[PDB]
């Protein structure tokens, strides 16, 4: 798994260990998304709230697939590629979350469903790529949705992903 | 809070 992948899997772990020793408010108040117009220049807060888990399965299962799906993005299409699927489905997935249900959310998953479904589309219309998602994995991730927790995340992530991936499925 |  290339530099992308790994330096998110330290960033996520380190704030995590960071939300246990301070406790979650406290890492909250200053990496979610800003919930006062003041502290909109506060530019951080549109990227760091996918940085922020709950618990320990929430950090897992998201790692899980972001090594998984991240690294083969990485590995496949190289590491530009991945931090600009990882900005925009973060910065958009957020705005999203943030009009469903206000700014107290945090966790990778937006940007786990854009890629998702990044995988999978680019992997239907552009098998060149060299990518793919197995049919098991576009049920069990259709699961979680319905399942459904960040729901404005889930779906504009995976909107995104989609999206890029047409964009790049033609060229 | 909501996960995501």
């Amino acid at each position: 798994a290339g530099p992308v992948t790994w330096v998110m899997m330290i960033a996520c772990v380190v704030v995590f260990i960071a939300m246990q020793i301070l406790g979650d408010q406290e890492v909250m108040l200053w990496l979610a998304w800003p919930f006062d117009p003041t502290l909109k220049f506060e530019f951080w807060r549109y990227f760091t709230h996918a940085l922020m888990h709950f618990s320990l399965m929430h950090i897992l299962f998201n790692l899980l697939w972001w090594w998984y799906l991240g690294g083969a993005v990485e590995k496949r299409l190289g590491s530009g590629k991945l931090i600009v699927i990882t900005l925009i489905s973060a910065l958009l997935s957020g705005y999203v979350q943030q009009k469903f249900s206000g700014p107290w959310f945090g966790g990778l998953s937006g940007v786990v469903f854009a890629l998702m479904g990044y995988v999978w589309l680019r992997g239907e219309r552009d098998p060149q790529s060299g990518i793919y998602l197995q049919r098991g994995l576009i049920i069990f991730a259709l699961i979680w949705i319905v399942a459904g927790m960040a729901n404005g995340a889930h779906i504009a992530g995976l909107a995104v992903g989609l999206a890029m991936a047409f964009v790049d499925s033609l060229n | 809070v909501r996960m995501a």
